[PDB]
């Protein structure tokens, strides 16, 4: 009965020796209808801050671009880049005012500052705000957790970490019906975030299958 | 809790010049969870091909049921059942469960061995026959398949050309449906040879 | 949130070469009870517009008062109130369309379907529909309620597209409207035989016809119909 | 529906409108709601068209079988068969039926059978949605032992008012006259009865 | 009843099944064996509605054991799985269906191949290299997609299985009190006592 | 659906559109809604597509056995009675809305049956989603003493009204004429006013466009 | 209970070229199974070389277009007649839609035009304001039919180079205005065949640096 | 309730039964449903007793204040005040009111105001649950420019039938005569009107 | 949010609070500290509806810290608990109430006595020797009824607490990922790092 609005993206971000990896898929769905495969689920708030999007597309897209405006106003007023904690808490305090109204958001505020170092904050629409090293959020979060947790170590290299993030999204993209399209990679260091490309699952799956020898469930 | 969209899947059938094609995806899931990528939805009894979408337990049950019935048919009739006759058998059997139906969307495809005429047909869950010259579609991406077939299809396609059309119709329809895809199979059917091709498609 | 109490049924209308015709029966139904029989559901605004209203009559009477007040308000500090700055059909419609949508947005709708028929200052025919949801549309023929289902098919046989409008005379157009009103009397359970009809022509102006009746009806064949199947007597 | 049956000096007359509705759409404007269950035992049907037809078909069957074994059935007997069906299947039926018949011994008789399946023998009976609007009129204007022409006028005027006020009633006014003389069908068109 | 897993490797099928039985806010038992031996080379694990699970499993066990005595022959895993599926396929349109999901791990002695069948309460059968029922699959499938290879040994399969249980113990909300692991191969069925 | 029936001088004509829907989607653009119960008793069907086909075939089958049993040509009232009693028994759950027409030794007949089992008699009838569009035309143009050619024209015009104005109906017009003393003529696709225009472009793909993983010859023989 | 929403059907389609962009939409307006109008335009020139359509519930669609047109007007007043760029218009529309997050406009919005480099641009919105630039987008009742065809023909999805063993993809290239209109016309004729709420007429609005041109084509009226 | 107002040669007469019910219990058998909002502007009350009283009290207040500033109000004006209350508070009101008054210029006038809050000026008006049973009777028997005695008989016979058939109507038949002569109250008891 | 316990002994109050944060079928975090320091000698643990818990705890923390600065004085645990109760007592009749249950463990420096207050989301305050919120109480209360003595030391209290956690880990359906234990005494608040 009610209208179907865009929902989605599966996102992960984990902390490690060389900073923070952030990986997301690009699929938006309206029920079983695949609405888009080219959604930007990462918001580039500033050269040192990222925000991941999961749940309601509009809710996430609207309030995280709004969050970016509030972070800009902070550095104008305070002559200093906003802390990840403060940035996340602006968003968490905002959604808490709308608690019960029906906002649907699962976000992760990832970034680096001098005082904090690399920091990840999980923030969702029912007001939960958690600092942590590893988080997977979205409809395919469990599939991402399965691969990520079983292969995660703090002492991963930048190259291996980037791949594990990419591989974890791919795993979820494969199994979760409401995840897919393409993988967007980011690497956050002391110098800021670095974009590591858009990776279409259409080519990436077969490339990973052949090279890695995994995905033996699938007809080669 | 909608039986026809728990497992997911699609089937499409087309006619060509002295040939028919029937194709299906390979996904079997439980709502969002993809479970199997080897679940074929096309079966055949002699030269008559049957594709079935919908609730997977009923897909399996009906295959077993029609194998049962076509085997007894052949023993008593001393000949293979024809597509026109089989179509009627499917309709009878589905309507027998009118008020407790199999949650399926079957599709018959084949060439009549006597006349040589290409034949396709579709059904709703309670057995209503939908005959067509051009194409039949079924499954969770039926809307998508209708749009693809209606634009891509032209009459009297050669087997080699028909393969490209039906494959492109299935693939691009499946890629716009969450519960369909995970592989695909295409049957090209000529008068006395049948080629089966597995398509390469995106696995998300 | 409303429920309509006293209701008016179909309003039908169409364009012709020089203007527009609109019609609506004189009934105020109270559910199945045909309670009020002297109800005028076509309301002229000036000498160039007629608003036909179906649905809730209490809300219709409110809309009457708004239109009446609109004419008064337009005349204020307006030397050209009966000339260049007179109320156009397009002005009157847009006002109602604004109100209807504002009211639906407040979840307190005017439970009506409205058809504003008229002729603009430049001679152009105006015919546009609006309802309780604020939904608007225009067409060579427009009808509400049962009229939409039964009248439109008959009227579209006369004017099927834009190019058929110049080819349709006022005689041919009125004949189709009167016929449509008969068909509605045959088949609409909340309709009456008595109705009003209005013609707005760019040349002859506004002609308002009251107390019309459906006539030339076919009922004779009924005598031959016996039982519901087998019965011969 | 608007239906009625009226006993008079020479027998009984059944009367009905001809409107069948689906919501506000008139599915049939020339319906025949007066139906034969036996030579001189008829009924007026109100409520569900499907139910009343199914019932009337069964009653006709029962009375035909009764006639083959025991000769002509009484009007009371016919009403009892209607009752038995309506009462025992009250949960699944929407049927307001008036049974009217002419015996030579008992003359004109009218039995009305409302939704519950109860039986009520009356001098005259009214039923259907449009009957509500003519309780006052019919009670004031009914007299026993009327003539044929008086009863026809009484039914015509009554159903005219029922039709005028009830949206669920309309079309033609059908009537069926049941006397010793035989069976006579009458019809009256809008142009006549509307301007009464 | 909650977690049941299955992994088919080169020469065996390995079934893992949680030990917890929970009713309300109490873990009534932490050593429950959620499986029955249908035949010497066929094992069935089960999970679902309380009561239905064991009642169904034993009913199937009785039928397969009856067949074995009658014919003096062991039914193939494929044959047993088809029988089980048909029973569930009947059940789903009954007055009160069996709400039971099963995994059937067996070793076909004629083909000399291990076979794993996943059947849900609707009667939806699939042969798989690895399978799971319930919420378990939402973690284990993607994990196995990555780490599973078709030519693995039984020992490699058990390590692969340990990797699944660890992930479940980390991310699952409920305490399922570990798992009982059983192996099905050419030599029959045996239980891993230390897991 | 839109379906109609019109009586004329020496018989009866029925007609129907050829659209079959599945929600808002047109499933069949040219389906046959005119059904043969017996050689000279035909049936136009609206509503649940499987039900109209199933109920018409079942009664048609029993009518044939009855015709052979009695050594008589079947009557329309027999089909009417058998259909209504069947439908009534199922309390409307069999969603078949039928216009039954034909000729028999008694004469020419026209009836309609609704899902709940109520029957109606008439000279002109219309059922289905586009019955109001059709009935509007019938009420405007019908008269007593129609000829064969006039009744076909009126019937097809009533179907066209449904085709154009009702979204539930479309495509073509099927007609069946049942005249007394003659064979019934079934006019499949009597009108085809909805021909698809030439496409702007051919979408014939270059051979090899589709990526393939495996090929294999399928064995259909024994 | 009063229901403030309704479904007026129809479908819309936006394609972007190299130096142009088209926004097409059928002219049919419906409620339930009735046709309200065969020609009711829902693709509008909003000024500053921006065309817009908000398909779904027409009352909400009209309200939105009306408000955006007004937003363009006040943008000129408040910022010295500055041209509203397509990207700026998109963001503004997001705020219009999200402004009613808890009582939404039941519409799928698409806008088209040229970006600030002169290249073709299409933006699409969900009912509550989430938006995204794309080369291609279908919206409305028949979106599910048309969209996969566009993936195949505009973005060459699932098409590989013949003989390359499905290894080399068909290379992406811009389409000519002639080739795009061919795809639009075929998309709508196909959608008209299989969707009951689509038909009557097709109105295309093409946007180049020179301005906003219009083209109209007949569609099947059944 | 059964209520009606009838215009005639010398002015207008209001009529009503006296029954007030709570379900099937008669809470008051001698109710006065004819109430004064001004010297020669009265109303008949049907629907909720609480709502109609609250409304009539407010209207009386408005017309009293109108009279202090602008002199005697018209019957149309009184009806408009009733309408304004009934229409604007349609969601919270159950009130079917008939407004009847006597001007010297306009003579007898009757305005009826149903649930919606619409206004209908009529020669005569009927309302209340029991009015349904006398639409047929009143339509057939009403004539314009009747005498006082004829109008009293018309109202008495009409409400007698309404009371006879409607369980929600009964008790005494109250009437109020509005003419140039003044205001006259009439009452009629069961023993008289029942046997009409 | 699920398990929060509290035990008042001779010279201290000990609060234990589960570490798990679970949403759906995923344990998002296993190291969550479900407490806030209201003042140097007053600690509040909390559990309940997601978001509400932390929002409420920090709001109370801000108010008590504001009071401390204004008066240059620490409020007594009894005073803090009464303030907290009144805030919850207001909340329950609001448009959207705080669905938060708290334990307030404090050491009164004027009385030289430890104090444990249990307050539910309705604003139902009780001073107790030992307390718990949620399903925890259904096991721990009866256990403490048996093993608790009023003159116990802090070390005896921790062993008594270990006995509660073990019982919960054995019989609770959900994995709550252990507990963070904190002690409140005359020297303030400190955390037990190895539990
Ligand atoms: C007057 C009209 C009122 O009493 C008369 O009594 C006549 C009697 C004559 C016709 C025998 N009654 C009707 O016309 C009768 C009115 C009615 C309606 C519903 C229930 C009971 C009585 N009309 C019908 O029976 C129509 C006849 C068909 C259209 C030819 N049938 C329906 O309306 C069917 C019947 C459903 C039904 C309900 C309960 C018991 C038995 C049958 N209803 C529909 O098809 C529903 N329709 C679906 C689409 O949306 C509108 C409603
Ligand atoms: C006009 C066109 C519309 O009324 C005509 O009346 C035609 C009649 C002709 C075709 C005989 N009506 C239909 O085409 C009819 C409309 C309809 C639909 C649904 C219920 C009642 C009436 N269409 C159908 O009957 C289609 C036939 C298809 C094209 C083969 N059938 C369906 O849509 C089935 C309905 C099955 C059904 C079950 C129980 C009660 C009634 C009907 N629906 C589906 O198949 C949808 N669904 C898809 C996934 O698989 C499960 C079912
Ligand atoms: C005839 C009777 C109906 O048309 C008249 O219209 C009169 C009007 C006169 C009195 C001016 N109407 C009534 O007598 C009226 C009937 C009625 C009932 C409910 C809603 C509308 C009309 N009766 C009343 O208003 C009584 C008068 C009391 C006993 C003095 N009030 C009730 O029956 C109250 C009404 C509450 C109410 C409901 C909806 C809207 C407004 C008010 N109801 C009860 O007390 C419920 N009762 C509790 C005991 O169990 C039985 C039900
Ligand atoms: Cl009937
Ligand atoms: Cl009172
Ligand atoms: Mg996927
Ligand atoms: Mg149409
Ligand atoms: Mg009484």
């Amino acid at each position: 009965c009610k209208i179907k609005i865009a929902h989605g993206t599966t996102t992960l971000a984990f902390r490690f020796q060389g900073g923070i990896i952030v990986a997301v898929d690009s699929r938006a769905t309206a029920g079983n209808w695949v609405a888009s495969q080219t959604v930007k689920a990462v918001i580039e708030i500033n050269p040192f801050l990222l925000g991941t999007m999961a749940g309601g597309a509009a809710d996430c897209q609207f309030w995280e671009t709004w969050l970016g405006s509030q972070c800009r106003l902070h550095e104008l007023r305070e002559k200093e880049r906003i802390s990840v904690a403060a940035a996340s808490k602006i968003l968490s305090n905002l959604v808490y005012q709308y608690k019960g109204a029906g906002l649907s958001m699962g976000t992760m505020i990832c970034g680096y500052t001098r005082k904090e170092g690399p920091t990840i904050y999980y923030v969702d629409s029912d007001g939960t705000r958690l600092k942590g090293d590893i988080f997977c959020v979205g409809s395919g979060q469990t599939f991402a957790y399965g691969v990520l947790d079983s292969n995660y170590k703090w002492d991963l290299s930048v190259e291996d970490a980037l791949y594990l993030g990419k591989r974890s999204i791919l795993a979820a993209a494969h199994r979760d019906a409401y995840s897919g399209g393409s993988v967007n990679l980011y690497h956050v260091t002391e110098d800021g975030w670095i974009y590591h490309g858009n990776h279409d699952v259409g080519e990436l799956f077969w490339k990973v299958k052949e090279e890695e020898g995994s995905f033996n469930n699938v007809i080669g | 809790s909608d039986p026809s969209s728990i497992n997911g899947g699609i089937v499409v059938a087309m006619t060509g010049k002295d040939c028919v094609a029937i194709a299906c995806d390979l996904r079997l899931g439980s709502q969002s969870l993809g479970v199997s990528n080897k679940f074929e939805k096309i079966f055949h009894y002699g030269h008559v091909f049957l594709g079935i979408t919908g609730l997977a337990t009923d897909v399996t049950t009906l295959n077993e049921m029609f194998r049962y019935k076509t085997n007894l048919y052949k023993l008593k009739e001393e000949r293979a059942i024809e597509p026109e006759t089989f179509t009627q058998l499917v309709s009878s059997s589905l309507y027998e469960r009118r008020f407790g139906p199999y949650f399926v969307g079957p599709v018959v495809a084949g060439i009549n061995s006597k006349s040589g005429k290409p034949f396709i047909a579709g059904f709703d869950l309670i057995g209503c026959i939908d005959e067509a010259k051009d194409f039949i579609v079924s499954g969770t991406a039926s809307d998508q398949l209708f749009g693809m077939c209606e634009s891509l299809y032209e009459p009297n396609l050669e087997p080699e050309d028909l393969f490209e059309t039906i494959s492109q119709a299935l693939l691009n329809a499946a890629d716009r449906d969450a519960l369909s895809g995970w592989g695909a199979v295409v049957y090209i059917i000529k008068k006395d040879e049948v080629v089966k091709r597995y398509l390469k498609m995106r696995q998300d | 949130t409303q429920q309509p109490i006293v209701t008016g049924t179909s309003v039908i209308s169409m364009k012709y070469d020089n203007g527009v015709i609109i019609a609506a029966d004189n009934l105020g139904s109270y559910g199945s009870l045909l309670r009020f029989n002297g109800v005028e559901r076509l309301i002229p605004v000036g000498d160039n517009t007629v608003v036909g209203i179906s649905g809730d009559i209490s809300d219709m009477q409110h809309i009457e008062r708004l239109l009446k007040d609109l004419v008064t308000e337009n005349a204020y500090d307006n030397p050209l109130a009966d000339a260049e700055e007179a109320l156009e059909p397009s002005y009157i419609f847009e006002y109602l369309a604004t109100v209807m949508y504002q009211r639906r947005s407040k979840m307190n709708p005017l439970w009506n379907a409205i058809i504003v028929a008229g002729v603009q200052s430049n001679g152009d025919q105006f015919l546009r529909y609006v309802n309780l949801l604020g939904v608007t549309y225009s067409s060579p023929t427009l009808a509400t309620g049962f009229g939409a289902h039964m009248a439109n098919p008959l009227l579209r046989k006369v004017v099927d597209r834009e190019s058929d409008i110049p080819k349709t005379t006022v005689q041919v157009a009125e004949e189709a409207i009167v016929n449509a009103m008969r068909v509605l009397y045959y088949r609409d359970a909340r309709s009456s035989r008595n109705f009003s009809l209005a013609i707005i022509d760019k040349n002859t102006g506004l002609t308002f016809k009251k107390n019309l009746q459906v006539e030339n009806m076919k009922w004779d064949f009924a005598k031959d119909i016996k039982g519901y199947g087998t019965q011969k007597i | 529906t608007s239906i009625m049956a009226v006993t008079f000096k020479d027998g009984v007359i059944l009367g009905a409108d001809s409107r069948t509705t689906t919501g506000a759409y008139i599915a049939n404007r020339v319906t025949d709601k007066l139906t034969r269950v036996h030579d001189k035992i008829w009924c007026c049907r109100s409520g569900s068209a499907a139910d009343t037809q199914a019932i009337a078909d069964i009653v006709q069957y029962h009375l035909e079988l009764y006639t083959s074994q025991y000769g002509t059935p009484s009007t009371e007997t016919a009403a009892s068969v209607f009752k038995e069906l309506c009462y025992e299947n009250k949960d699944n039926l929407t049927a307001g039926i008036i049974v009217a018949g002419y015996d030579d011994k008992n003359k004109g008789e009218v039995y009305t059978i409302p939704l519950g399946g109860s039986v009520h023998k009356l001098p005259y009976a009214i039923a259907g949605s449009g009957s509500t609007f003519i309780y006052g009129y019919c009670d004031k204007n009914f007299r026993e032992n009327m003539s044929k022409e008086e009863t026809v006028d009484f039914i015509k005027h009554s159903l005219s008012q029922a039709i005028k006020w009830d949206g669920s009633s309309g079309g033609v006014i059908r009537m069926v006259v049941l006397t010793a003389a035989g069976v006579e069908r009458l019809i009256f068109y809008p142009d006549e009865y509307e301007q009464l | 009843m909650d977690i049941i897993l299955g992994i088919r490797v080169q020469d065996s099928v390995i079934l893992a099944s949680s030990k917890a039985v929970t009713r309300g806010i109490s873990v009534l038992k932490d050593s429950d064996d959620k499986t029955r031996q249908l035949s010497p080379h066929t094992l069935m694990s089960f999970a679902g509605e309380a009561g239905d699970t064991v009642q169904f499993a034993e009913y199937i066990q009785a039928n397969i054991q009856l067949y074995s005595i009658r014919e003096d022959y062991e039914l193939s895993p494929q044959a047993v799985s088809s029988f089980v599926r048909q029973e569930l396929a009947k059940s789903i349109r009954s007055r009160r269906p069996y709400q039971v999901n099963v995994l059937i791990g067996g070793y076909d002695k004629k083909k000399n191949k291990p076979e794993l069948y996943q059947i849900d309460y609707l009667g939806t059968k699939v042969e798989l290299p690895y399978g799971a029922h319930g919420y378990s699959g939402f973690y284990t499938f993607s994990l196995l997609d990555h780490h599973y290879r078709p030519d693995m040994t039984t020992e490699e399969g058990l390590d692969l299985l340990k990797l699944c249980v660890q992930e479940l113990e980390k991310r699952m909300p409920m305490d399922f009190k570990g798992v009982i692991v059983k192996i099905v191969d050419k030599d029959g069925i045996r239980q891993v006592d230390d897991f | 659906t839109t379906i109609v029936g019109v009586k004329f001088n020496n018989g009866v004509v029925i007609a129907a559109d050829t659209r079959s829907t599945q929600g808002p989607i047109v499933a069949d653009k040219n389906c046959a809604k005119l059904h043969r119960i017996s050689p000279k008793i035909w049936c136009a069907g609206a509503g649940t597509a499987a039900d109209t086909e199933a109920v018409t075939q079942l009664i048609g089958s029993n009518i044939e056995l009855h015709s052979l049993y009695t050594s008589r040509e079947p009557r329309v009232v027999s089909a009417l009675q058998m259909l209504k009693q069947h439908l009534f028994k199922y309390q409307g759950h069999i969603g078949a809305y039928l216009i039954v027409a034909g000729v028999d030794p008694t004469g020419s007949h026209l009836f309609s049956i609704h899902a709940h089992g109520s029957t109606d008699v008439g000279y002109y009838l219309s059922l289905g989603s586009g019955s109001l569009a059709a009935m509007a035309v019938l009420e405007s143009h019908w008269k007593q003493d129609l000829t064969k050619e006039e009744a076909i024209k009126l019937a097809s015009d009533a179907i066209q009204a449904g085709i154009w104005n009702d979204l539930g109906s479309g495509s073509n017009v099927d007609v069946c004429v049942m005249e007394i003393g003659k064979d019934a003529e079934y006019l499949r696709n009597y009108l085809t006013p909805n021909v698809r225009e030439e496409k702007q472009k051919s979408y014939k793909f270059p051979r090899g466009t589709t990526a393939v993983l495996k090929e294999s010859i399928v064995n259909i023989c024994d | 209970q009063f229901n403030p929403y309704g479904d007026n059907g129809g479908t819309i389609l936006g394609i972007a070229g190299e130096d142009f962009a088209v926004l097409a939409g059928d002219t049919r307006n419906i409620t339930d199974y009735s046709i309200n109008s065969r020609y009711e335009p829902k693709v509008f020139d909003c000024g500053d070389n921006i065309v817009m359509s908000a398909n779904g519930f027409a009352a909400d669609g009209d309200a939105l277009v009306k408000r955006f047109k007004n937003s363009v007007k006040w943008y000129h007043f408040d910022h010295n007649d500055k041209k509203l760029s397509i990207n700026s218009a998109a963001r503004n529309i997001q705020h219009l839609l999200y402004g009613k997050r808890f009582f939404p406009y039941y519409v799928h919005t698409i806008i088209a035009g040229l970006d600030e480099d002169g290249k073709g641009a299409v933006y699409s919105f969900d009912p509550v304001g989430s938006y995204e630039r794309e080369q291609c987008r279908a919206g409305g009742a028949a979106a599910s039919l048309i969209m996969p065809f566009l993936d195949n023909q505009v973005n060459f999805k699932n098409q590989y180079e013949p003989g390359t063993n499905g290894k080399v993809k068909k290379p992406l290239k811009y389409l000519s205005v002639e080739e795009v209109i061919k795809l639009v016309r075929d998309s709508f004729t196909s959608a008209t065949e299989r969707h009951i709420q689509v038909g009557d007429g097709l109105e295309i609005l093409i946007v180049t640096k020179d301005g906003v041109r219009k083209e109209f084509y007949e569609l099947k009226r059944d």
